[PDB]
RNA sequence: CCGGCCGGGAACUCAAAGGAGACUGCCAGUGAUAAACUGGAGGAAGGUGGGGAUGACGUCAAGUCAUCAUGGCCCUUACGACCAGGGCUACACACGUGCUACAAUGGCGCAUACAAAGAGAAGCGACCUCGCGAGAGCAAGCGGACCUCAUAAAGUGCGUCGUAGUCCGGAUUGGAGUCUGCAACUCGACUCCAUGAAGUCGGAAUCGCUAGUAAUCGUGGAUCAGAAUGCCACGGUGAAUAC
RNA sequence: AAGAACCUUACCUGGUCUUGACAUCCACGGAAGUUUUCAGAGAUGAGAAUGUGCCUUCGGGAACCGUGAGACAGGUGCUGC
């Protein structure tokens, strides 16, 4: 819907993702960049996205690619 | 030879040159029937021309800018009445006992602060 | 009026005019529809994070110069509405009298 | 008002053959300030009624109006206590205007095809005194003639 | 030839500024065109007179910018330099273009 | 007049009739008629069957009632399967595009019964 | 090449200044021969011509020490300071303010004519090429009565729609795209593809308006990187009633 | 509030800083400034190359930056009774 030219990601996030990928399965990676998209190469990681006070781990899937990380971090808890 | 009236009504401003000849009206390189003669208020310019006939006395080269259809037409009317000066008060005494000389400014009032369109308050409510 | 926020804002202005307005080509010229469609533009947007979260012109709130108020600001005089009225009535602003028509 | 004893305004005569009453009729036809369209509808209905009944534009209206022209209206004038109705004669300047208002109100409803057709049918109906404006006139005359005890 | 455009805020100052700048160039540099009106620019502003609620109360100010063209026709020696280094009667932005 | 599934229209122009099909509106209908060589002023009462055949073999190019319905259902089901914010709003029955839920947003929330 | 495009002028429109005029000025009647009211003549304007700013001693021990200044109470290894993310946009509900409508004096497609006031330079952005489109690429003019914003809409004519929840209505929804911004999920706007809702004039009750006012239609500006149906201002058509 | 994506922000979670981000005094050492790499959510810590004048009281000065104590700074914290 926006940013026609290339997805957006953070330097720390991309570096840590490539490192963990070339290293193998690792503990959940604590991330704070909900503004970032999801590459196809990150499928399998259990990264933990910040929701505002805690970090929710999410298992990246092949469908969870075009969307961002914040789409799966419910912030406002109602009832 | 050729006399002049200015004319203006509601943001309009005209220039009516009046010359003895045919009974035609050439306004802004367009005729009166195709300028606004097809809409309503078709004879707001011909109204002050039956008490003193126009069919075969003289024609008018007219220009007008500013305002809208009826505004420019009333400006043309006032310009005609002001240009009828080579036939001076000798005819205006009759032209005035039916109007056609009152400038009739009555401009649109400015929008007031806190209001909506200078009179419509913003929907008062008690509680 | 939160001298902390005022110092923060002047720091933003300094850092922004220092970094951007001079190196804006990294996002204005390289991000172009040309032969740079390859990893060049990817590395361009990658280095676009080289600069801190600040340094951008959109984080400039344009507060008042006397008080530092964020709301009611006029880009013409650089002051908020309260202070611009005060100065106008005291006679500081030239040509600015009460309008009536 | 309370102190202003000002009178009525002098409206502009009709752009067609000179007439003030049908000019007022046109003035009371207009919504959103569109006067050109109201004049077009009025002229259409006038021609449709003149060609159908045989009379002309100015005469036809007159016959129809007088059939819806009320005699007396009831209005609340309480005098120290009870609040009752008082039937009274209405001025002519308001009488004709109210007749035309009832005409236009009856024409707003009863949608045949268009506004001009609506109004021409309503005028034809008031001509023989069997329309809806005449029904409103009769409702007013029934409200009167029953509470005439208060005078 | 010499396009002199002068703008100010107060008319009862800019008018006499134009009068002096025109007679100090026509008495020796005549064939001038005079103070063309160049209509005024009115920058209006509507602010709130209160720092809080009661928005309906607003103050309306404006600044007028009166302009004038002198439009000297001939670039004379009695004109080109006689226009310069004579910048008194301040409060008026004058712009000379060749 | 047995085009895609429905499209039974009587005394309506070609485009106003094709708008009866779930999957083709106004611009798409005009494009269908432009590619078939049909005018937008004729009705189904006058259009011959030799041209109903062109309508058939042309409207088949775009997604249709069943295909479009199943695509929409599959998209909504994929969202509810991923469980994103959009899927959560879909399951809770609330607007998705950030509309006002405090006072407005009554259509997607349901009638104002309570 | 009929574009005031070019010579040519300060007549005309517009334009910024300085003046005139409208001030119960004159007449008739009424009124305590006073004030004043009514009517009339000239006049564009009759009686504070139209509109605006201008807000009396004081009341509400009203609102703001969160715009700002300051008495005192407190923290002053903190209630001070920096930063990533989130929220101020959350929703079983109630209310206020507006927009959109509920359709035929109207919706849709086409051809046409008439405005005022304003903004503009790390911005307005001609012209040309691409797309149904939002916009993109090259790139003149303009710190401005020349350049841009910027095509004014209602209105006029033509053809369709036959009173149907219907071509009125546009809410919500899935994919894709355009623009600002470092990043548009939470949380922007915009055009297109499909969808089409409730709604058929609204209970008690309640608000605005007496003139270019209401009603209706469109345009600009401040805020702003982007982001208004709000605010301010401008202009077109333009009523009814006031016993 | 003449316009909350971040900013604005004065709120919450989390990580930090502390005579302190903003202002003045003493003493000490370093021209200021510029490019760049590592870890990190960033704040930050650790670094690597460069640059050395405006006047000579010339035990250095007029700026800028690193640190120690004390006077202090700061508060959109309360009180419009």
């Amino acid at each position: 819907r926006s940013l026609k030219k290339g997805p957006f990601i953070d330097l720390h996030l991309l570096k840590k993702v490539e490192k963990a990928v070339e290293s193998g399965d690792k503990k959940p990676l604590r991330t704070w960049s909900r503004r970032s998209t999801i590459f196809p190469n990150m499928i399998g990681l259990t990264i933990a996205v910040h929701n505002g006070r805690q970090h929710v781990p999410v298992f990246v899937t092949d469908e969870m690619v075009g969307h961002k990380l914040g789409e799966f971090a419910p912030t406002r808890t109602y009832r | 030879n050729q006399y002049y009236g200015t004319g203006r009504r509601k943001s309009s401003a005209a220039r009516v040159f009046i010359k003895p000849g045919n009974g035609k009206i050439v306004i802004n390189q367009r005729s009166l029937e195709q300028y606004f003669g097809r809409e309503t208020a078709r004879m707001v310019v011909r109204q002050p021309l039956e008490l003193v006939d126009m069919v075969e006395k003289l024609d008018l080269y007219i220009t007008v800018k500013g305002g809208g259809i009826s505004g420019q037409a009333g400006a043309i009317r006032h310009g005609i009445t002001r240009a009828l000066m080579e036939y001076d008060e000798s005819l205006r005494s009759e032209l005035r006992k039916a109007g056609f000389v009152t400038r009739d400014a009555r401009q649109v009032e400015r929008k007031k602060v806190g209001l909506r369109k200078a009179r419509r308050r913003p929907q008062f409510s008690k509680r | 009026a939160k001298q902390s926020m005022k110092a923060r804002e002047v720091k933003r202005v300094a850092l922004a005019d220092k970094y951007f307005a001079k190196r804006a080509e990294l996002k204005a010229i390289i991000s172009d529809v040309n032969a740079a469609s390859d990893e060049d533009r990817w590395n361009a947007v990658l280095k676009l994070q080289t600069l801190p979260r600040d340094s951008s012109p959109s984080r400039q709130r344009n507060r008042c110069r006397q008080t530092g108020r964020p709301h009611g600001f006029l880009r013409k005089f650089g002051l908020s509405r309260i202070k611009v009225r005060e100065a106008a009535m005291r006679g500081e602003i030239p040509g600015l009298k009460k309008a009536s028509w | 008002p309370r102190r202003r004893v000002i009178g009525q305004r002098k409206i502009l005569p009709d752009p067609k053959f000179g007439s003030e009453l049908l000019a007022k009729f046109v003035n009371i036809l207009m919504v959103d300030g569109k006067k050109s369209t109201a004049e077009s509808i009025v002229y259409s209905a006038l021609e449709t009624l003149a060609q159908r009944s045989g009379k002309s534009e100015l005469e036809a209206f007159e016959v129809a109006l007088e059939n819806v022209r009320p005699t007396v209206e009831v209005k609340s004038r309480r005098v120290g206590g009870s609040t009752y109705q008082v039937p009274v004669e209405v001025r002519p300047v308001r009488r004709n205007a109210l007749a035309m208002r009832w005409i236009v109100e009856a024409a707003r409803k009863r949608g045949d095809k268009s506004m001009a057709l609506r109004l021409a049918n309503e005028l034809s109906d008031a001509a023989e005194n069997k329309g809806t404006a005449v029904k409103k006139r009769e409702d007013v005359h029934r409200m009167a003639e029953a509470n005439k005890a208060f005078a | 030839r010499i396009r002199i455009r002068l703008k100010a805020f107060d008319h009862r100052l800019i008018d006499q500024a134009t009068a002096e700048i025109v007679e100090t160039a026509k008495r020796t540099g005549a064939q001038v065109r005079g103070p063309i009106p160049l209509p005024t620019r009115k920058e209006r502003f509507t602010v709130l007179i209160s720092p809080h609620v009661n928005k309906d109360a607003r103050d309306q100010y404006e600044i007028r910018t009166h302009l004038r063209l002198v439009d000297i026709v001939e670039p004379t020696e009695k004109t080109v330099d006689a226009l310069m280094r004579l910048d008194l009667a301040a409060g008026v932005d004058v712009q000379i273009s060749l | 007049a047995r085009i895609a599934g429905i499209n039974i229209p009587d005394h309506k122009h070609a485009v106003i009739a094709l708008t009866s099909i779930y999957g083709v509106g106004k611009t798409r209908s005009k494009a269908i008629l432009a590619a078939a060589g049909i005018a937008e002023d004729v009705k189904i009462s006058e259009l011959s069957e030799g041209q109903i055949d062109t309508l058939r073999d042309e409207v088949a190019k775009f997604v249709v009632e069943g295909d479009l319905r199943r695509e929409i259902s599959m998209s909504i089901k994929r969202l509810m399967d991923l469980g994103c914010y959009r899927g959560l709003r879909h399951r809770r029955g609330l607007p998705v595009r950030g509309q006002r839920t405090k006072t407005n947003a009554r259509t997607r929330k349901g009638p104002r019964k309570p």
